[PDB]
């Protein structure tokens, strides 16, 4: 399936450059154009550019001189760099492929003629806070079980900076039940977050939390007990 | 913007300037932390895995704006719905139009949930209490702490909910958690008050 998948350094200083990744695979990338995008924080998508082997790219007029795309053939992926970030270029960037279309009518209507442009598969993402904030990596603490037949259970994922946190639970092995809650932006300007999962009360399972921070490198695995 | 229709019944959302020149309109849906996924290419062709429910208007009738239209609505179709409008007659958008939020009123109130501090945070010196609110609509709560009887003037966290579920979070140090008979988490829920406490 054609599968892409972003990678990048979660957290940028203001003026640095900003350098990511989209790993492809199922297709190769010469004979797709790609579009990179990026999505703010509550607010709508932004198409950065497309780029092309043949050379038929294209770059946002508004980041014009500070944006570079390029495919990589030999280990088929598409970058991205951008420079002199600031704090308006925080967002979750996206890698998509980009199938072209063509609106033709009679000759009559020539100069109305047109191609457009439709992103059809996407990747995850990648989260990107341009900040002065150094990272923290987040601290991990169960919350035991205690009390329908069903109780809750959890982790909590204190103080950590920039976003993202992932959670799973039993590495993947349990999606049902679960909630992850959105992370509380604190006055101390970290971030904190929880995941609940709801379970039958009766000594089966064991029930661990994998926590990852990838701005920091930080991966914790919590076992959480009564 | 917003838009919020009863399940079964017919969704449309408005997106983009009136039409100039002749059209190619593509949507794309986005589900509550997820990345866009593609909708409708040339104004109502569907790509792999999109029901007829959805259709767009045509890119066609001069001065009008462009509409998605979804039938049938079920609890899976609420999400942000975004355009990208291609005008024969404009420069090209490299931003998408402004999006605009569905609501499907399947129907309310919160579920809270209160854990003290673990044992672990506490062998660390830290207590947190953690108030867990979900599964409200609509998307107002306020969220209130009692140390005892008495309100807590610092140390609170909490979550503007999203899609709802919303936290809040109150720093205390083990030996503030220890002293008080409990404290308590209050969520206030149009009209109501949904009332948990803790206790050492």
């Amino acid at each position: 399936q054609v599968h892409l998948q972003e990678s990048g350094p979660g957290l940028v200083k203001p003026s640095e450059t900003l350098s990511l990744t989209c790993n492809v695979s199922g297709t190769l990338v010469r004979d797709n154009y790609w579009s990179w995008i990026r999505q703010p924080l509550g607010k709508q998508p932004e198409w950065i550019g497309y780029v092309h082997d043949s050379g038929d790219t294209n770059y946002n007029p508004s980041l014009k001189s500070r944006v570079h795309l390029s495919l990589d053939k030999s280990k088929n992926l598409v970058s991205l760099r951008l420079t002199g970030v600031t704090a308006a270029d925080s967002a979750i960037y996206y890698c998509a492929t980009t199938k072209h279309g063509r609106r033709i009518y009679g000759v009559v209507a020539f100069k109305e003629w047109f191609t457009y442009f439709y992103m059809d598969v996407w990747g995850k993402g990648t989260s990107v806070t341009v900040s002065s904030a150094s990272t923290k990596g987040p601290s991990v603490f169960p919350l035991a079980p205690s009390s329908g037949g069903t109780a809750a259970l959890g982790c909590l994922v204190k103080d950590y900076f920039p976003e993202p946190v992932t959670v799973s639970w039993n590495s993947g092995a349990l999606t049902s039940g679960v909630h992850t809650f959105p992370a509380v932006l604190q006055s101390s300007g970290l971030y904190s977050l929880s995941s609940v999962v709801t379970v039958p009360s009766s000594g089966t399972q064991t029930y661990i939390c994998n926590v990852n921070h990838k701005p920091s490198n930080t991966k914790v695995d919590k076992r959480v007990e009564p | 913007t917003f838009v919020s229709v009863a399940p079964g019944q017919t969704a449309r959302i408005t997106c983009g300037e009136e039409s100039l020149g002749s059209r190619s309109v593509i949507w794309y849906q986005q589900r509550p932390g997820q990345a866009p996924s593609l909708i409708i290419y040339n104004n109502n062709d569907r790509p792999s895995g999109i029901p007829d429910r959805f259709s767009g208007s045509p890119g066609s009738t001069f001065g009008t704006t462009a509409t998605l239209t979804i039938t049938s609505v079920e609890a899976g179709d609420e999400a942000d719905y975004y355009c990208h409008i291609w005008d024969s007659r404009r420069p090209t958008n490299w931003v998408f139009g402004e999006g605009t939020t569905l609501i499907v009123l399947s129907q309310a109130a919160p579920s809270v949930t209160l854990f003290p501090p673990s044992s672990e945070e506490l062998q660390a010196n830290k207590a947190t209490l953690v108030c867990l609110i979900s599964d409200f609509y609509p998307g107002a709560v306020t969220v209130a702490w009692k140390a005892d009887s008495s309100p807590v003037k610092a140390g609170v966290e909490t979550t503007t909910p999203s899609k709802y579920a919303a936290s809040s979070y109150l720093s205390l140090t083990p030996e503030q958690w220890k002293s008080h008979k409990s404290y308590s988490c209050q969520v206030t829920h149009e009209g109501s008050t949904v009332e948990k406490t803790v206790a050492p």
